[PDB]
């Protein structure tokens, strides 16, 4: 019905928080994913930029 | 509920729900069969009356 | 601690008769892995051991 | 089946199978008990006949 692209940059460690049902620095204060989230978390290295 | 966060708790609670609901269904099925036995005995007693 | 034990000789410091605050240990997030088994990292502050 | 890959689908389908099969077993058990009640009533009506 719609697609929403949510865009940001984080440590390659803290990427492990971006999933439904998680906690931590990013999950707690920056970006929280709902328990019934439908979607794809797409992330890639950007140490070139 | 005092000890696990939601997505981890939900697995545990679904186990409890499943087994408690199977305990209830067992109780109510045995009560339907006991109810038929007493129903027969009440019909007999009404005939004897 | 300045220097840790060798993992063959892992050291068990007993912590007891004290008041804790595990949100200091968690949310300060100088760490990298924080797997909590059987207890949530968050409800951990709401519980006694 | 339109939305999850096979191995993730199989867990969800096994949940649906479990609940639907429990619903069917409950139906058929209540029908066996109803059948016994109607059988007793038919036997009585054959006696009254």
């Amino acid at each position: 019905t719609n697609v929403y692209a949510d865009s940001f940059v984080i440590r390659g460690d803290e990427v492990r928080q971006i999933a439904p049902g998680q906690t931590g620095t990013i999950a707690d204060y920056n970006y929280k994913l709902p328990d019934d989230f439908t979607g794809c978390v797409i992330a890639w290295n950007s140490n070139n930029l | 509920l005092s000890r696990l966060d939601k997505v981890e708790a939900e697995v545990q609670i679904d186990r409890l729900i499943t087994g408690r609901l199977q305990s209830l269904q067992t109780y109510v099925t045995q009560q339907l069969i006991r109810a038929a036995e007493i129903r027969a005995s009440a019909n007999l007693a009404a005939i004897k009356m | 601690a300045t220097r840790f034990a060798s993992v063959y000789a892992w050291n068990r410091k007993r912590i007891s008769n004290c008041v804790a605050d595990y949100s200091v240990l968690y949310n300060s997030a100088s760490f990298s892995t924080f797997k909590c088994y059987g207890v949530s990292p968050t409800k951990l502050n709401d519980l006694c051991f």
